[PDB]
RNA sequence: CCGGCCGGGAACUCAAAGGAGACUGCCAGUGAUAAACUGGAGGAAGGUGGGGAUGACGUCAAGUCAUCAUGGCCCUUACGACCAGGGCUACACACGUGCUACAAUGGCGCAUACAAAGAGAAGCGACCUCGCGAGAGCAAGCGGACCUCAUAAAGUGCGUCGUAGUCCGGAUUGGAGUCUGCAACUCGACUCCAUGAAGUCGGAAUCGCUAGUAAUCGUGGAUCAGAAUGCCACGGUGAAUAC
């Protein structure tokens, strides 16, 4: 009835707020279709290192980004009070709607 | 019940289900022939086959995504040594000395900044 | 070759070609505007067509129409 | 079997004979061979000069052989009288449509010498 | 001139990240400058601070804006002054609100960046750079540093002819991923050229 | 980078809303299957640095106009100057 | 191989007859990595050897090769300034790994259509030593044995 | 509705977080009873498994004052600033890097199987309709394991071509267009119709690569209004050889 879509670029971290999200949920009204996973897409971004000619040379940088589904079936009146109210984590994406 | 195995081989996986019957092959729903059984290693797929027999003893439906002609028919005879997992490991044996119990873990190497693809080097002269 | 739906031209010169038709023309006629896509409305004028350092006299004629200014005003002197 | 040209072609597959014409490159030809009705991988051999006579009055249709070199040649000169770019550089036998000099040139610039 | 940055080839391990935000292509844009910004402004202003590194996060449509430095007291002001006529205009340029934190240096003698710039503002009172070089050092394998080493660079004291000269003391490896190494970088605008500082300190490992 | 060079890329986003995007998009549907009293393209004599795609894309600390990215609106230099010091979120070195 | 000795990958004993000696055949004569096709031209030109010999498959190509077969070979060796051609009894693994690329490189300098054609026509020659392939194997002896001093 | 499509199903594929696993440790041969190597076992992976990241002190007053910074130096109603047009695209030549070929291991027509990895709201753009076409009009879904870019090509089939400067090769040029953009003359990219150079495998000389590599086949991306044979990435098929 309700998902979460999560996203960030730290991965030891997205997953707490996901088995926070979770958590605060179950234990409070409950449901929950578990956390899923989902592609985490990784832009590459490749570039000259030197400030002049060596077109060699070059760094080869990532932004690794992960997403987690959670998926909520029961909104109890109390987890909406769970969600809420119960959050925080400045690094993270959270997506209310679809 | 449904006696299984895997397999799977450089961007190819296969599944590959396992049931007493005849001599007859499923896969993606096609018939050997219908997806590559006529092209370069159909006797492949039926290798896993050999000093285990069948020749209608024993049913294969499967499906396989992913690679190619010769890696989807890669990652199938693997799975098929995989699924004679449930008739017993005795059979297992011969399976490895087959060669075709391993899973051939040669990847498509990267192309790496400075060279024309992964090893190929760009010519060059002194002067 | 371009344009497709509305041929091209600056209006400065447009408007520089009847500031002759209507009232003779003059000595020869200076535009920059090597872009503009030559016109009926241009024929036996002279246009001055700059290419660098100067501008071209040219004489324009029953089949220079189609073509631009800068077609007729050579820009890079080789000998 | 003439046709259209002084051009004496035939002696093998239709659609690709036809082309033997200075006009007709393989789309002129298909269209042809369908806009007279005949099969296009058929040699002479069985095609009647009745046949051949129908073609000859399609292809009259269009501007082929000596009278599209002419035009073409006309086109060509009309360029280099009204003194513009496109024709400057066809009188000074080099690439017309803007490609690099500095090197590479040579299909039309003649074989290289000094 | 062939070393990996130390900082960053540690990142993913062992060292943190001077921002943490997240923000998506559209953003990620006039993100990135933003926080040029606030250090910018936050640098010149707590020059004399002796701050060691600023941190900054965008939390939903608004901005954080962490400080290190080891001299507190002086950011903060008046009983909370100082850090409100910045927090202000930190707010003011990025545009979305700010409040701001100022984290304590413990033992800035470890802390790179603080060696370097001290380092720098003394070549700039006119000190002998050998001399500062072997304090530096010594002040940090004093408080614990397992290792330390400083380089400065060119017209070192006013030789028209440029050097390098560094010092390493203790243990230094900038090939152990695990190795805690803090590594920064301080120039030194002279009346004779700029001395570029570069400051290793070991801490440990895992 | 030469502040006059900045100066311009500056009027350059400045006219390229002012009047492009806006008073511009008068040629989007001013010149669509819509017939023709000709005054329609004509009008095209506005700032010419109203135009956006007279806009370079400069890097965004330096105005390098080479090497840049949309990424982090930044040359790779200065780029990699950041990326070092953490700077760019999520940003690494990457291998595979 | 300055120090690491190697062994030999060993390839898939052939898609039709088994035989491990017709797989390196038919990488030889492969090209741009094009096995699909590769064998569908070794399969034709030994079908034409089959019946236009009779004598089968297996054993006219056995022969034919038999004769491009080389025993000895010279091997450069630049020691006191000079090159010095230096005969050496060559060894059977390799002996028909040319006999198959001279073989095989006799094929494509050839007029035939097509290559099962040229293939074909080579391994006939050969057959009875007269072809292109076998005047390379009597180039072979006759460039050693000149050297036949050095031993 | 024979469409994972609907119920469901939690198995499998995968997705991405966390785990175990490989240590010359096990038998044996070699070697000083050592290090190690060699072979064998089991095992997905045997001998730093495969690849990447990581580049010591130092050498070339090596490259960058034009990325930026900066000592000194010089211009300052000009060495600064603004505008139009031109130029960086010139063309007897030479050298480097590449792309396309000379063809039947191919060209061509039609049918047809199998990838990976990216990309996206001032965007990817379906569907429909129009146009031979490039494209166009209208319009959905898609911030995206959902939607779009997007029908992979080598391949396999039949058939045709039959060794010819050719049904190989596509330069060059004429003609007519399309899209982007104030603006396609200089100089954009594509298209349709014609056009059809050189080129039959390249002297002296010289380069790459030791395995999923070379070779070959397509695919995406950064830059970018538009402008890739370059560059950076992706998988398909898949060798030869090392005394
Ligand atoms: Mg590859
Ligand atoms: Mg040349
Ligand atoms: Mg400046
Ligand atoms: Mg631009
Ligand atoms: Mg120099
Ligand atoms: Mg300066
Ligand atoms: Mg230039
Ligand atoms: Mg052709
Ligand atoms: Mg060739
Ligand atoms: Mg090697």
């Amino acid at each position: 009835r309700i998902r979460i879509r999560l996203k960030a670029f730290d991965h030891r971290l997205i997953d707490q707020a996901t088995a926070e999200i979770v958590e605060t949920a179950k234990r409070t009204g409950a449901q929950v279709r578990g956390p899923i996973p989902l592609p985490t897409r990784k832009e590459r971004f490749t570039v000259l290192i030197s400030p002049h000619v060596n077109k060699d040379a070059r760094d080869q940088y990532e932004i690794r980004t992960h997403l987690r589904l959670v998926d909520i079936v029961e909104p109890t009146e109390k987890t909406v009070d769970a969600l809420m109210r119960l959050d925080l984590a400045a690094g993270v994406d959270v997506q209310i709607s679809l | 019940n449904q006696y299984y195995g895997t397999g799977r081989r450089k961007s190819s996986a296969a599944r590959v289900f396992i049931k007493p019957g005849n001599g007859k092959i499923v896969i993606n729903q096609r018939s050997l022939e219908q997806y590559f059984g006529r092209e370069t290693a159909r006797m492949v797929v039926r290798q896993p086959l050999e000093l285990v027999d069948m020749v209608e003893k024993l049913d294969l439906y499967i499906t396989v995504k992913g690679g190619g002609i010769s890696g989807q028919a890669g990652a199938i005879r693997h799975g098929i040594t995989r699924a004679l997992m449930e008739y017993d490991e005795s059979l297992r044996s011969e399976l490895r000395k087959a060669g075709f119990v391993t899973r051939d873990a040669r990847q498509v190497e990267r192309k790496k900044v400075g060279l024309r693809k992964a090893r190929r080097r760009p010519q060059f002269s002194k002067r | 070759r371009s344009l497709k739906k509305g041929p091209f031209i600056d209006l400065h010169l447009l408007k520089k070609v009847e500031k002759a038709v209507e009232s003779g023309d003059k000595k020869p006629l200076r535009t920059w505007s090597r872009r503009s896509t030559i016109f009926p409305n241009m024929i036996g004028l002279t246009i001055a067509v700059h290419n660098g350092r100067q501008h071209v006299p040219v004489f324009v004629t029953d089949e220079m129409v189609g073509h631009k200014l800068g077609e007729f005003a050579p820009t890079r002197t080789y000998r | 079997a003439r046709i259209a040209g002084i051009n004496i072609p035939d002696h093998k597959h239709a659609v690709i004979a036809l082309t033997s014409i200075y006009g007709v490159g393989k789309t002129r030809s298909k269209a042809i061979l369908a806009a007279a009705g005949i099969a296009e991988d058929v040699k002479i051999s069985e095609l009647s000069e009745g046949q051949i006579d129908t073609l000859r009055d399609e292809v009259a249709k269009f501007v082929v052989e000596g009278d599209l070199r002419r035009e073409i040649s006309m086109s060509i000169k009309r360029l280099m009288d009204l003194g513009c770019y496109r024709g400057l550089r066809h009188r000074r036998g080099l690439p017309v449509r803007g490609q690099r000099t500095k090197t590479n040139a040579r299909t039309r610039k003649g074989p290289r010498k000094p | 001139g062939q070393k990996v940055h130390p900082n960053g080839i540690r990142l993913g391990i062992v060292k943190p990240w001077n921002s943490t935000w997240f923000a998506n292509t559209k953003e990620f844009a006039d993100n990135l400058d933003s926080d040029f910004k606030v250090r910018q402004y936050l640098t010149k202003e707590l020059a004399k601070a002796s701050v060691s590194r600023i941190v900054i996060e965008r939390p939903a449509k608004s901005i954080r804006v962490t400080i290190h430095t080891a001299r507190p007291g002086i950011v903060i002001g008046k009983k909370g002054e100082d850090v409100e006529k910045l927090r202000k205009v930190v707010a003011d340029i990025a545009g979305v609100p700010a409040q701001i934190n100022i984290a304590e240096v413990r033992k800035p003698e470890l802390d790179a960046k603080l060696v370097a710039d001290s380092i720098t503002s003394q070549l700039e009172r006119r000190v002998m750079f050998r001399r500062a070089m072997k304090r530096a050092v010594q002040n940090a394998m004093r408080l614990g540093a397992k290792g330390i080493k400083v380089e400065v660079s060119g017209r070192l004291g006013g030789a028209e002819i440029a050097r390098t000269e560094w010092y390493r003391e203790g243990r230094v490896p900038l090939h152990t991923l695990r190795a805690d190494i803090d590594y920064n970088t301080s120039e030194a605008h002279t009346t004779y050229g700029v001395i570029g500082v570069k400051v290793w300190i070991f801490k440990g490992e895992i | 980078a030469k502040q006059s060079m900045k100066a311009r890329e500056v009027k350059r986003v400045a006219l390229a809303d002012k009047y492009f995007a806006k008073r511009a998009e008068l040629k989007a549907i001013i010149s669509d299957v819509n017939a023709r009293w000709n005054a329609v393209l004509k009008l095209q004599t506005l700032p010419r640095d109203s135009s956006p795609s007279r806009q370079r894309n400069r890097c965004r600390q330096t105005g390098r106009p080479h090497g840049f990215l949309r990424k982090f609106g930044l040359s790779r230099i200065k780029v990699r100057e950041a990326a070092m010091r953490g700077e760019i979120p999520g940003l690494k070195k990457a291998s595979w | 191989p300055r120090r690491r000795v190697i062994g030999q990958r060993k390839i898939l004993p052939d898609p039709k007859f088994g035989s491990e000696l017709l797989a390196k055949f038919v990488n030889i004569l492969m090209v741009d990595g094009k096995k699909s096709t590769a064998e569908s031209i070794v399969y034709s030109a030994l079908e034409t050897l089959a019946q236009r010999s009779g004598k089968s498959e297996l054993e006219a190509f056995e022969v034919a090769l038999e004769n491009v077969r080389p025993t000895v070979e010279v091997k450069s060796r630049r020691v006191g300034g000079s090159t010095y051609q230096v005969p050496v009894e060559v060894r059977p693994v390799r002996r028909n790994a040319l006999a198959m690329r001279w073989i095989v490189e006799a094929a494509r300098k050839r007029g035939d259509k097509s290559m099962a054609l040229r293939l074909a026509n080579e391994l006939s020659d050969a057959a009875e030593n007269k072809g292109t392939a076998v005047k390379k194997r009597e180039d072979v002896h006759r460039m050693a044995e000149a050297n036949k001093a050095f031993a």
